[PDB]
Protein backbone atom coordinates (compact mmCIF):
# COMPACT_ATOMS: atom_id res chain seq x y z
CA UNK A 1 0.00 0.00 0.00
CA UNK A 2 2.23 2.92 -1.07
CA UNK A 3 1.51 6.18 -0.32
CA UNK A 4 1.77 8.67 -3.16
CA UNK A 5 1.66 12.50 -2.48
CA UNK A 6 0.49 15.37 -5.15
CA UNK A 7 2.72 17.99 -3.52
CA UNK A 8 1.83 21.03 -5.79
CA UNK A 9 -2.39 22.44 -4.66
CA UNK A 10 -4.60 21.42 -7.48
CA UNK A 11 -6.54 24.33 -9.11
CA UNK A 12 -9.16 23.99 -11.06
CA UNK A 13 -7.90 21.22 -13.30
CA UNK A 14 -5.54 18.27 -12.81
CA UNK A 15 -4.46 14.84 -13.95
CA UNK A 16 -2.41 11.88 -12.09
CA UNK A 17 -1.01 9.03 -14.14
CA UNK A 18 -0.88 5.84 -12.64
CA UNK A 19 2.45 4.91 -12.54
CA UNK A 20 1.24 1.02 -13.22
CA UNK A 21 3.95 -0.51 -11.13
CA UNK A 22 1.43 -0.19 -8.37
CA UNK A 23 -1.87 -1.30 -9.85
CA UNK A 24 -1.55 -4.79 -8.47
CA UNK A 25 -2.15 -3.09 -5.02
CA UNK A 26 -5.06 -1.31 -3.25
CA UNK A 27 -2.73 2.40 -3.62
CA UNK A 28 -3.41 6.40 -1.90
CA UNK A 29 -3.22 9.61 -3.15
CA UNK A 30 -2.64 12.28 -1.12
CA UNK A 31 -3.57 15.78 -2.03
CA UNK A 32 -5.07 19.31 -1.24
CA UNK A 33 -6.83 22.06 -2.98
CA UNK A 34 -5.54 25.59 -3.94
CA UNK A 35 -8.90 27.16 -3.11
CA UNK A 36 -12.05 25.35 -1.51
CA UNK A 37 -14.84 24.02 -3.78
CA UNK A 38 -16.90 21.06 -5.37
CA UNK A 39 -14.52 18.94 -7.51
CA UNK A 40 -15.53 16.31 -9.40
CA UNK A 41 -12.43 13.31 -9.62
CA UNK A 42 -12.87 10.07 -11.48
CA UNK A 43 -10.60 7.48 -13.15
CA UNK A 44 -9.99 7.11 -16.86
CA UNK A 45 -13.51 5.65 -18.49
CA UNK A 46 -15.02 6.38 -14.72
CA UNK A 47 -12.82 3.49 -13.96
CA UNK A 48 -12.50 2.14 -11.61
CA UNK A 49 -14.24 3.85 -8.77
CA UNK A 50 -12.78 5.89 -6.05
CA UNK A 51 -12.92 6.58 -2.75
CA UNK A 52 -12.09 9.72 -1.01
CA UNK A 53 -10.72 10.28 2.37
CA UNK A 54 -10.87 13.39 4.81
CA UNK A 55 -7.45 13.80 7.19
CA UNK A 56 -6.89 16.59 9.54
CA UNK A 57 -3.69 17.62 10.72
CA UNK A 58 1.34 12.81 12.54
CA UNK A 59 -2.59 13.02 12.10
CA UNK A 60 -5.56 13.45 14.01
CA UNK A 61 -8.57 12.01 12.57
CA UNK A 62 -9.02 10.49 8.71
CA UNK A 63 -12.90 10.40 7.73
CA UNK A 64 -14.15 8.52 4.82
CA UNK A 65 -16.26 10.63 2.65
CA UNK A 66 -17.93 8.86 -0.17
CA UNK A 67 -17.02 6.00 -3.00
CA UNK A 68 -17.27 2.64 -2.82
CA UNK A 69 -15.35 -0.74 -3.74
CA UNK A 70 -17.37 -2.65 -6.27
CA UNK A 71 -15.21 -4.21 -8.81
CA UNK A 72 -15.99 -3.58 -12.72
CA UNK A 73 -18.14 -0.06 -11.11
CA UNK A 74 -18.11 2.85 -13.23
CA UNK A 75 -18.35 6.27 -10.85
CA UNK A 76 -17.07 9.60 -10.21
CA UNK A 77 -17.36 11.74 -7.56
CA UNK A 78 -18.63 15.27 -6.58
CA UNK A 79 -17.13 16.49 -3.61
CA UNK A 80 -17.17 19.60 -1.68
CA UNK A 81 -13.26 19.97 -0.61
CA UNK A 82 -11.58 22.72 1.88
CA UNK A 83 -8.16 24.08 1.03
CA UNK A 84 -7.72 23.52 4.64
CA UNK A 85 -7.43 20.06 4.83
CA UNK A 86 -6.14 17.31 3.28
CA UNK A 87 -7.97 14.31 1.48
CA UNK A 88 -6.55 10.93 0.46
CA UNK A 89 -7.87 8.64 -2.32
CA UNK A 90 -8.01 4.74 -2.07
CA UNK A 91 -7.22 3.28 -5.99
CA UNK A 92 -8.54 -0.35 -5.93
CA UNK A 93 -6.77 -2.71 -7.27
CA UNK A 94 -6.40 -2.69 -11.28
CA UNK A 95 -6.41 -6.05 -11.86
CA UNK A 96 -6.11 -4.94 -15.57
CA UNK A 97 -2.53 -3.79 -16.22
CA UNK A 98 -3.68 -0.92 -18.49
CA UNK A 99 -1.98 2.79 -17.35
CA UNK A 100 -5.34 4.97 -16.02
CA UNK A 101 -5.38 8.01 -15.08
CA UNK A 102 -7.15 10.28 -11.79
CA UNK A 103 -8.95 13.53 -13.27
CA UNK A 104 -9.32 16.62 -10.65
CA UNK A 105 -12.26 19.24 -12.26
CA UNK A 106 -13.42 22.18 -10.48
CA UNK A 107 -17.32 22.47 -11.01
CA UNK A 108 -18.61 25.77 -11.65
CA UNK A 109 -22.03 24.53 -12.44
CA UNK A 110 -24.87 22.10 -11.87
CA UNK A 111 -23.33 19.42 -10.96
CA UNK A 112 -22.90 21.06 -7.27
CA UNK A 113 -26.23 19.76 -7.24
CA UNK A 114 -24.57 16.27 -6.90
CA UNK A 115 -22.31 17.00 -3.52
CA UNK A 116 -21.50 14.68 -1.68
CA UNK A 117 -22.06 11.67 -3.66
CA UNK A 118 -20.29 9.11 -5.85
CA UNK A 119 -22.54 9.17 -9.58
CA UNK A 120 -23.11 5.56 -10.92
CA UNK A 121 -23.00 5.02 -14.35
CA UNK A 122 -25.62 2.36 -15.45
CA UNK A 123 -24.57 0.97 -18.65
CA UNK A 124 -26.95 -1.92 -19.31
CA UNK A 125 -30.23 -0.10 -20.01
CA UNK A 126 -30.72 -1.83 -23.25
CA UNK A 127 -34.49 -2.68 -22.83
CA UNK A 128 -37.59 -3.08 -20.94
CA UNK A 129 -38.10 -5.27 -17.93
CA UNK A 130 -36.64 -5.71 -14.58
CA UNK A 131 -33.11 -4.15 -13.12
CA UNK A 132 -31.18 -3.79 -10.28
CA UNK A 133 -27.86 -2.31 -9.04
CA UNK A 134 -26.28 -3.18 -5.55
CA UNK A 135 -23.96 -0.52 -3.91
CA UNK A 136 -22.37 -0.10 -0.18
CA UNK A 137 -24.63 2.08 1.35
CA UNK A 138 -24.05 5.60 2.46
CA UNK A 139 -24.87 6.35 6.19
CA UNK A 140 -28.17 7.88 7.03
CA UNK A 141 -28.24 11.55 5.66
CA UNK A 142 -25.30 11.12 2.80
CA UNK A 143 -26.08 10.40 -0.84
CA UNK A 144 -25.66 8.36 -3.80
CA UNK A 145 -26.29 8.46 -7.10
CA UNK A 146 -27.26 7.10 -10.09
CA UNK A 147 -26.51 8.20 -14.08
CA UNK A 148 -28.70 6.36 -16.49
CA UNK A 149 -30.46 6.53 -19.79
CA UNK A 150 -33.33 5.50 -20.75
CA UNK A 151 -33.69 3.01 -23.84
CA UNK A 152 -34.66 3.41 -27.22
CA UNK A 153 -34.42 6.31 -30.05
CA UNK A 154 -34.77 9.77 -28.77
CA UNK A 155 -37.37 11.82 -30.56
CA UNK A 156 -38.96 14.24 -27.89
CA UNK A 157 -41.61 11.92 -27.60
CA UNK A 158 -41.23 8.54 -27.55
CA UNK A 159 -41.06 7.53 -23.59
CA UNK A 160 -40.81 4.95 -21.32
CA UNK A 161 -42.38 4.08 -17.32
CA UNK A 162 -40.00 3.85 -14.94
CA UNK A 163 -40.16 2.22 -11.70
CA UNK A 164 -37.55 3.63 -9.17
CA UNK A 165 -37.42 1.99 -6.04
CA UNK A 166 -35.38 0.67 -3.32
CA UNK A 167 -35.38 -3.29 -1.55
CA UNK A 168 -34.91 -2.07 2.02
CA UNK A 169 -33.26 0.67 2.80
CA UNK A 170 -35.61 4.09 2.78
CA UNK A 171 -33.93 6.91 0.90
CA UNK A 172 -35.29 10.58 -0.49
CA UNK A 173 -34.58 10.73 -4.28
CA UNK A 174 -34.44 13.76 -6.50
CA UNK A 175 -34.69 13.64 -10.07
CA UNK A 176 -32.85 15.61 -12.63
CA UNK A 177 -32.51 15.51 -16.46
CA UNK A 178 -28.88 15.78 -17.89
CA UNK A 179 -27.80 18.05 -21.10
CA UNK A 180 -24.34 18.64 -22.02
CA UNK A 181 -22.47 21.36 -23.20
CA UNK A 182 -18.63 22.35 -23.72
CA UNK A 183 -18.54 23.25 -20.64
CA UNK A 184 -20.26 20.26 -19.10
CA UNK A 185 -23.52 19.58 -17.64
CA UNK A 186 -26.75 21.20 -17.75
CA UNK A 187 -29.07 19.72 -14.67
CA UNK A 188 -32.86 20.24 -14.72
CA UNK A 189 -34.41 19.29 -11.81
CA UNK A 190 -37.68 17.98 -12.65
CA UNK A 191 -38.39 15.79 -9.52
CA UNK A 192 -37.98 16.08 -5.85
CA UNK A 193 -39.04 14.51 -2.48
CA UNK A 194 -39.59 10.64 -4.28
CA UNK A 195 -39.81 8.21 -0.97
CA UNK A 196 -37.89 4.90 -2.62
CA UNK A 197 -38.67 2.17 -0.35
CA UNK A 198 -41.34 -0.24 -2.02
CA UNK A 199 -42.21 3.08 -4.47
CA UNK A 200 -45.22 1.77 -6.49
CA UNK A 201 -45.67 5.57 -8.62
CA UNK A 202 -43.99 5.24 -12.05
CA UNK A 203 -42.54 7.98 -14.19
CA UNK A 204 -42.82 8.92 -17.59
CA UNK A 205 -39.06 9.69 -19.35
CA UNK A 206 -37.95 10.22 -22.42
CA UNK A 207 -36.65 7.78 -24.73
CA UNK A 208 -32.65 8.12 -25.14
CA UNK A 209 -32.21 11.02 -22.24
CA UNK A 210 -29.79 11.24 -19.37
CA UNK A 211 -31.06 11.87 -16.15
CA UNK A 212 -29.51 11.11 -12.25
CA UNK A 213 -30.81 10.15 -9.18
CA UNK A 214 -29.91 11.53 -6.27
CA UNK A 215 -30.57 9.48 -3.05
CA UNK A 216 -30.47 10.66 0.52
CA UNK A 217 -30.43 7.74 2.95
CA UNK A 218 -32.76 8.27 5.80
CA UNK A 219 -33.07 4.92 6.92
CA UNK A 220 -30.27 2.11 6.87
CA UNK A 221 -31.80 -1.11 7.11
CA UNK A 222 -29.17 -3.41 5.21
CA UNK A 223 -25.18 -2.26 4.71
CA UNK A 224 -25.94 -2.58 0.74
CA UNK A 225 -28.35 -0.28 -1.08
CA UNK A 226 -30.43 -2.05 -3.69
CA UNK A 227 -31.38 -0.03 -6.92
CA UNK A 228 -34.20 -1.03 -8.45
CA UNK A 229 -34.99 0.79 -12.39
CA UNK A 230 -37.91 -1.61 -13.90
CA UNK A 231 -38.66 -0.04 -17.45
CA UNK A 232 -42.39 -1.21 -19.22
CA UNK A 233 -43.54 0.80 -22.15
CA UNK B 1 -9.89 12.14 -27.22
CA UNK B 2 -12.50 14.88 -26.69
CA UNK B 3 -16.01 12.70 -26.01
CA UNK B 4 -18.17 16.03 -26.78
CA UNK B 5 -18.59 16.24 -30.80
CA UNK B 6 -15.46 15.43 -31.69
CA UNK B 7 -14.26 16.73 -35.04
CA UNK B 8 -14.64 15.08 -38.57
CA UNK B 9 -17.55 14.63 -40.85
CA UNK B 10 -20.96 13.93 -40.05
CA UNK B 11 -24.48 13.60 -41.23
CA UNK B 12 -26.60 16.11 -40.22
CA UNK B 13 -30.46 14.69 -39.85
CA UNK B 14 -33.63 16.44 -37.55
CA UNK B 15 -35.70 13.83 -35.17
CA UNK B 16 -38.59 14.47 -37.36
CA UNK B 17 -37.05 11.56 -39.71
CA UNK B 18 -34.08 9.07 -39.62
CA UNK B 19 -33.79 9.23 -43.64
CA UNK B 20 -33.68 13.04 -44.43
CA UNK B 21 -30.05 14.37 -45.10
CA UNK B 22 -29.37 18.11 -44.47
CA UNK B 23 -27.55 19.84 -47.59
CA UNK B 24 -27.39 22.63 -49.82
CA UNK B 25 -30.16 23.86 -52.51
CA UNK B 26 -30.28 26.70 -54.19
CA UNK B 27 -28.78 29.20 -51.60
CA UNK B 28 -30.95 27.21 -48.90
CA UNK B 29 -30.31 24.57 -46.28
CA UNK B 30 -32.55 21.62 -46.57
CA UNK B 31 -33.89 18.05 -45.59
CA UNK B 32 -33.44 15.37 -48.70
CA UNK B 33 -33.47 12.00 -49.49
CA UNK B 34 -29.55 10.09 -48.86
CA UNK B 35 -27.38 11.15 -51.58
CA UNK B 36 -24.09 9.38 -50.60
CA UNK B 37 -22.97 12.31 -52.10
CA UNK B 38 -20.39 14.63 -50.83
CA UNK B 39 -22.78 17.43 -50.28
CA UNK B 40 -24.68 16.04 -47.05
CA UNK B 41 -21.38 15.17 -45.30
CA UNK B 42 -20.34 17.66 -43.07
CA UNK B 43 -16.85 18.58 -41.67
CA UNK B 44 -17.28 19.51 -37.85
CA UNK B 45 -14.21 21.51 -36.47
CA UNK B 46 -14.00 22.72 -32.99
CA UNK B 47 -12.46 26.26 -32.25
CA UNK B 48 -10.52 26.28 -28.70
CA UNK B 49 -10.22 30.06 -29.02
CA UNK B 50 -13.99 30.31 -29.88
CA UNK B 51 -15.22 27.70 -27.36
CA UNK B 52 -17.49 26.89 -29.98
CA UNK B 53 -17.86 24.77 -33.21
CA UNK B 54 -17.64 24.93 -36.84
CA UNK B 55 -19.16 23.50 -39.61
CA UNK B 56 -18.24 23.28 -43.28
CA UNK B 57 -19.89 20.84 -46.16
CA UNK B 58 -17.16 18.79 -47.29
CA UNK B 59 -18.22 19.12 -51.26
CA UNK B 60 -17.78 23.15 -50.54
CA UNK B 61 -15.01 22.81 -47.83
CA UNK B 62 -14.62 26.63 -47.60
CA UNK B 63 -17.93 27.11 -47.64
CA UNK B 64 -19.85 26.71 -43.80
CA UNK B 65 -23.06 26.96 -42.09
CA UNK B 66 -23.81 30.42 -41.14
CA UNK B 67 -27.06 32.57 -41.44
CA UNK B 68 -28.40 35.54 -43.69
CA UNK B 69 -30.38 38.90 -42.27
CA UNK B 70 -33.58 37.45 -42.53
CA UNK B 71 -33.13 34.20 -40.38
CA UNK B 72 -32.59 31.51 -43.41
CA UNK B 73 -29.21 29.35 -42.69
CA UNK B 74 -26.77 29.78 -45.19
CA UNK B 75 -23.51 28.71 -46.87
CA UNK B 76 -21.28 30.98 -46.96
CA UNK B 77 -17.57 32.25 -46.11
CA UNK B 78 -16.02 31.94 -42.60
CA UNK B 79 -17.52 34.84 -40.16
CA UNK B 80 -18.92 35.00 -36.90
CA UNK B 81 -22.18 33.71 -37.90
CA UNK B 82 -20.04 30.43 -38.74
CA UNK B 83 -19.71 29.94 -34.83
CA UNK B 84 -22.13 27.52 -33.02
CA UNK B 85 -22.64 26.43 -29.30
CA UNK B 86 -24.20 22.96 -29.22
CA UNK B 87 -26.44 21.21 -26.60
CA UNK B 88 -26.47 17.72 -26.33
CA UNK B 89 -29.77 16.75 -24.89
CA UNK B 90 -29.92 12.74 -26.21
CA UNK B 91 -27.17 9.60 -27.23
CA UNK B 92 -26.71 11.72 -30.51
CA UNK B 93 -29.10 14.78 -30.33
CA UNK B 94 -28.37 18.26 -30.45
CA UNK B 95 -29.82 21.75 -30.32
CA UNK B 96 -27.73 24.28 -32.33
CA UNK B 97 -27.43 27.92 -30.93
CA UNK B 98 -26.16 30.82 -32.41
CA UNK B 99 -22.97 32.28 -30.63
CA UNK B 100 -24.47 35.47 -31.47
CA UNK B 101 -27.23 36.74 -29.36
CA UNK B 102 -29.80 39.30 -30.75
CA UNK B 103 -31.95 40.92 -27.84
CA UNK B 104 -31.07 38.79 -25.04
CA UNK B 105 -32.34 35.84 -26.76
CA UNK B 106 -30.90 32.65 -28.20
CA UNK B 107 -31.46 31.21 -31.45
CA UNK B 108 -30.87 27.93 -33.02
CA UNK B 109 -31.61 25.95 -35.88
CA UNK B 110 -34.73 25.56 -36.53
CA UNK B 111 -37.05 22.98 -39.18
CA UNK B 112 -40.68 23.69 -40.24
CA UNK B 113 -42.54 20.05 -40.00
CA UNK B 114 -46.15 19.47 -41.51
CA UNK B 115 -47.52 16.76 -39.18
CA UNK B 116 -43.30 15.37 -39.00
CA UNK B 117 -42.54 15.43 -42.33
CA UNK B 118 -39.97 18.31 -43.57
CA UNK B 119 -39.68 17.92 -46.85
CA UNK B 120 -38.43 21.21 -49.04
CA UNK B 121 -38.87 23.15 -45.47
CA UNK B 122 -36.06 25.36 -45.64
CA UNK B 123 -33.54 25.37 -42.21
CA UNK B 124 -34.45 28.72 -40.50
CA UNK B 125 -32.60 30.40 -37.19
CA UNK B 126 -34.96 30.82 -34.44
CA UNK B 127 -35.41 32.23 -31.45
CA UNK B 128 -34.93 29.58 -28.47
CA UNK B 129 -36.53 29.03 -25.15
CA UNK B 130 -36.00 25.35 -23.82
CA UNK B 131 -35.33 22.20 -24.37
CA UNK B 132 -38.00 20.89 -25.49
CA UNK B 133 -39.03 22.45 -29.18
CA UNK B 134 -38.79 19.33 -31.24
CA UNK B 135 -38.31 21.89 -33.97
CA UNK B 136 -34.47 22.71 -32.68
CA UNK B 137 -33.02 19.22 -32.12
CA UNK B 138 -30.75 17.71 -34.75
CA UNK B 139 -28.50 14.42 -34.88
CA UNK B 140 -24.90 14.73 -35.18
CA UNK B 141 -23.96 11.32 -36.75
CA UNK B 142 -20.33 10.65 -37.07
CA UNK B 143 -19.49 8.70 -40.83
Amino acid sequence: ENIQEINTAISDNYTYNIPGIVNNNPFYILFTVNTTGIYKINAQNNLPSLKIYEAIGDIKAINYITGFDSPNAKSYLVVLLNKDKNYYIRVPQTSSNIENQIQFKREEGDLRNLMNSSVNIIDNLNSTGAHYYTRQSPDVHDYISYEFTIPGNFNNKDTSNIRLYTSYNQGIGTLFRVTETIDGYNLINIQQNLHLLNNTNSIRLLNGAIYILKVEVTELNNYNIRLHIDITN
Amino acid sequence: ERTFLPNGNYNIKSIFSGSLYLNPVSKSLTFSNESSANNQKWNVEYMAENRCFKISNVAEPNKYLSYDNFGFISLDSLSNRCYWFPIKIAVNTYIMLSLNKVNELDYAWDIYDTNENILSQPLLLLPNFDIYNSNQMFKLEKI
